[PDB]
């Protein structure tokens, strides 16, 4: 009954960094999309020529929301390149530093970035003005719970950063992770301080956050029926659970076209036809990666490269990790799925592919993962040994290479470093929001979020709220995506 | 403050930033960020946290800017890249026209009461301007000066700054303005800035000269591994001797740690950060 309207949103707000989204709407649904990351810094060229140890500080400034992820990938790459053997206690200390920021980041994302998609805030900036028809469906009581929890979450996320800083030095931008381990041995006194804060975070996650996501979701059941995209996911593994390098809290895997497959990093290639980089650099694996900006190149529309896995366009993040790993659902989630949705479920995949790979499914996965991380942190607090050394001091090699793989809160992250003459010769980063928020590849295949926008409803072109609601479900940070 | 009190309008523009300067502000303890937003300032535009989006958000800022011409505070997070006609940082689109960071600072800069350059990137160029970069990343004060824009600038550096430096500089300026009016108040703020534009309450003291490990430094007792917390950190790369900040006293994240106790100072508040403070892990 209606024809085409083309809608551009720049800036997309309540994400990190600079994003423009342009969608084509026909007859009340998105039928095409383009995502543009509009800010570039060029960390991969800034890093060249430096002492390799400097990387684990420089890279964190890619992104002040997820700096511990970049710190982790960098020190793992440097560990491999230097032949540094991280002491067991340092491995655990790193997990305590990084794990605390998963809690911070997911809480920040749901409450301070996403919740205004569903909750009306107080009648003052930055909560007004907004779309006249914002599709805010909650009762007065449940809306007030959302506001009260937004306000409480400001304190809880701050406490999470105190947890990071206890062994990490400060946050944003930790000092405490270096090649060879962690710079500060946990003391019994500071482990008491970490645990006391962790208890408050646990209580908020269990009693407020996980319940509110399912409860708000139960008022937006239509949002489990849209945003599927390719239904294809990547996990590269994260949080080593022993010193073998073989066992991780999140195990690696790929899922696409209804099938689980192994992860082989040699199958990653970064395309640039639709990205502002020199054409000769298209199609490179990260071990041979090149970063040559071309901001005037015709046809390109983003500073995000287009990563593909054996030609596939994949998404990353909590949904990806929880789908690939299929853990048990939280006790809260099981109960509320039954009570509010009529769903009997034990493990994450019991949601089914369609509901999991959806706008609201991504919010649910992130809340479930936050609960899952509580158990991991509790385990590390039992495993850590107060007073036991956490670092070795390795000499800088003249010639070496290394790759660090981990999972940032928003999805898979790797850093690759090549050292020559004791300096950085190349440094290549393939980050989480790169996998999600990238443009088309050289064959014209859309990025994960571009594809997940297809089918999104826009029944009111003057209040097209579901376009950015879909984008926010992926928790984008364009600083990470572009670097 | 109160929910019903006077709260001046603030626009927060991100150039080549990492959002760490916003995140550090969210960590403010006293006052909390909720109190800052609801009782101290009116944060009218901020892309990370505001309700509206896209052209509508830009137009809202423009409407407030016209109503409060000469009176709003402009926070800049990140550097301003000038190469390629501004194309390395596009911040919005309105009227089918892209808005670069260059464009935005030329538009709003002349009409702000003051520009607060938050973080080392905005204050001095920082990592985006460091060796190996190619975007023409420029500090706020230099960009404004090059374009004939005379609006006062206050630098609040750090990578990131401590929340107390950001909130405290706002409190200092608003107090001066309450006592003296806008022009008289900003004149009182300028009087307490150092030669790098930093407020001396926070940046007027050297880390090393106030460091708890200074006796170890003077004795030549140097830690050989990061986890030795008895010795001085100089041989491990500490830049405390060249760094002007009060971290030794207020510390970080609710007082739970700071860079020198945990590892080393990297001189993150200094105009030559990072290149003049690198390599980080040797003297
Ligand atoms: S070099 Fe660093 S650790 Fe040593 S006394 Fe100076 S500021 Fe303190
Ligand atoms: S101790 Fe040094 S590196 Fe740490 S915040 Fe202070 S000035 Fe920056
Ligand atoms: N989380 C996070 Fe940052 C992103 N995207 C990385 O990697
Ligand atoms: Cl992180
Ligand atoms: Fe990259
Ligand atoms: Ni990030
Ligand atoms: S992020």
């Amino acid at each position: 009954a209606t024809g085409r309207t083309t809608i551009a949103i720049d800036p997309v707000t309540r994400i990190e960094g600079h994003l423009k989204a342009e969608v084509v709407v026909e007859n009340g649904k998105v039928v095409d999309a383009r995502l543009s990351g509009g800010m570039y810094r060029g960390f991969e060229t800034i890093l060249r020529g430096r002492d390799p140890r400097d990387a684990s500080q420089i890279v964190q400034r890619i992104c002040g929301v997820c700096p511990t992820a970049h710190s982790t990938a960098s020190v793992l790459a440097l560990d491999e390149a230097f032949g540094a053997k991280v002491p067991n206690n340092g491995r655990i200390t790193r997990n305590l530093i990084f794990g605390a920021n998963y809690l911070q980041s997911h809480i920040l994302h749901f409450y301070h970035l996403s919740a205004q998609d569903f909750v009306q805030g107080p009648d003052t900036a930055p909560f007004v003005p907004r779309f006249p028809k914002s599709d805010l469906r909650l009762s007065k009581e449940l809306n007030k719970a959302g506001v009260d929890q937004y306000i409480e979450a400001l304190e809880v996320r701050r406490i999470c950063h105190e947890m990071v800083a206890l062994f990490g030095g400060r946050m944003p931008h930790v000092q405490g992770q270096v090649v060879g381990g962690a710079t500060e041995i946990p003391t019994k006194e500071k482990l008491v301080e970490y645990a006391a804060r962790f208890k408050k975070v646990r209580d908020f996650v269990e009693q407020k956050y996980v319940p509110v996501v399912y409860t708000i979701g139960s008022k937006y059941k239509d949002m489990f029926k849209v945003g599927q995209g390719f239904k294809a996911a990547l996990c590269v593994g994260a949080f080593p659970l022993d010193n073998s390098g073989k066992k991780h809290l999140f195990m690696p895997g790929v899922y696409a076209k209804g099938k689980d497959m192994p992860f082989d990093p040699s199958k990653i290639k970064e395309y640039v036809k639709y990205s502002w980089f020199a054409e000769e650099t298209t199609g490179l694996n990260y071990k041979e990666g090149k970063t040559i900006p071309a901001p005037d190149k015709a046809g390109a529309y983003s500073f995000v490269k287009a990563p593909r896995y054996d030609g596939l366009s994949l998404e990353v993040g909590p949904l990806a990790r929880m789908w690939v790993n299929n853990p048990e659902l939280s006790p809260v989630g099981k109960k509320l799925l039954k009570d509010l949705f009529g769903i009997s479920a034990k493990k994450f995949r019991d949601l089914g592919e369609e509901a999991a790979f959806s706008l609201m499914g991504r919010h649910v996965a992130r809340a479930e993962e936050t609960y899952y991380m509580l158990g991991a942190i509790e385990g590390w607090l039992k495993e850590i040994k107060a007073g036991e050394d956490t670092v070795v001091m390795p000499a800088v090699p003249a010639s070496a290479e290394g790759t660090g793989f981990t999972e940032a809160p928003r999805g898979s992250l790797l850093h690759y470093v090549k050292v020559k003459d004791s300096k950085i010769d190349n440094y290549q980063i393939v980050s989480a929001s790169l996998w999600n928020c990238n443009p088309r590849d050289d064959m014209g295949q859309r990025g994960a979020v571009e594809e997940a926008l297809i089918g999104i409803p826009v029944d009111d072109i003057q209040n097209p709220v579901n376009v950015a609601r879909l984008i926010r479900a992926f928790d984008p940070x364009l600083g990470c995506a572009v670097h | 403050g109160t929910l019903t009190g006077e709260r001046p309008p603030v626009f927060w523009l991100q150039g080549q930033g990492c959002t760490g300067c916003s995140v550090t502000l969210l960590n403010s303890v006293h006052p909390s960020i909720a109190d800052v937003l609801l009782k101290v300032i009116s944060l009218e535009f901020h892309p990370t946290v505001m309700a509206w989006e896209g052209e509508h958000a830009i137009e809202h800022m423009r409407k407030v800017a016209e109503k409060f011409k000469g009176k709003f505070f402009l926070v800049i997070e990140g550097s301003v890249p000038v190469e390629a006609d501004g194309k390395y940082c596009i911040i919005g689109e309105a009227n089918h026209h892209e808005i670069s960071m260059v464009d935005a600072l030329k538009e709003f800069g002349p009409n702000a009461a003051a520009v607060l350059a938050v973080g080392t990137c905005a204050a001095y160029g920082g990592i985006p301007a460091a060796e190996g970069s190619e975007t023409g990343a420029t500090a706020v004060s230099k960009f404004l000066g090059d374009n004939g824009i005379k609006t006062p600038v206050v630098n609040i550096p750090g990578c990131p700054p401590h929340p107390d430096w950001i909130v405290g500089t706002v409190v200092l300026a608003l107090d001066a303005i309450k006592k003296n009016g806008l022009e008289g108040g900003l004149a009182e703020v300028v009087k307490v800035l150092d030669s790098d534009g930093r407020p001396t309450p926070f940046f007027g003291r050297n880390i090393h000269e106030n460091c708890p490990y200074l006796d170890k430094y003077d004795e030549g007792v140097m830690s050989a591994t990061f986890t030795d917390k008895v010795g001085c950190r100089y041989d491990l790369g500490c830049k405390g001797p060249m760094t002007m900040a009060d971290c030794f006293e207020r510390k970080w994240n609710g007082g739970v740690n700071w860079c020198v106790q945990n590892a080393v100072c990297i001189g993150c508040v200094e105009p030559d950060f990072p290149d003049g403070k690198s390599p980080f892990y040797q003297a």
